[PDB]
């Protein structure tokens, strides 16, 4: 009994190991999508659609 | 008559750079006044102008 309770243990700490790579994948996905984010806005700010400009008055 | 017409040089001189120079320079700054960096201007058409 005691084997098998060390090796659930051994299981635990997989799946410990699984959780961490998971959360390393989201991380780097976060920060792709972070840098996204500001290319959207760099490409809102300089996009040939817009039309506006200062008026003189 | 050399110094009066230096004086005379240099009045207009003020004359116009004064009334020229405050029309352009204000109406220089009321545009860039106006200019933005919104996604609603064209950063060409401002820089440009």
């Amino acid at each position: 009994e005691l084997q098998a309770r060390i090796a659930g243990e051994q299981a635990a700490i997989q799946n410990e190991t699984t959780k961490l790579q998971m959360i390393a994948q989201l991380r780097q996905a976060e920060q792709a999508l972070i840098s996204e984010q500001r290319r959207e806005r760099n490409m809102r700010i300089l996009s040939s659609g817009n039309q506006g400009m200062p008026t003189i008055q | 008559d050399q110094w009066a017409q230096q004086v005379l040089n240099y009045g207009l001189l003020i004359v116009l750079f004064a009334a020229v120079f405050g029309l352009l320079m204000q109406i220089f700054g009321s545009y860039m006044a106006d200019l933005r960096f919104d996604g609603a201007q064209n950063v060409a058409y401002a820089i440009g102008g």
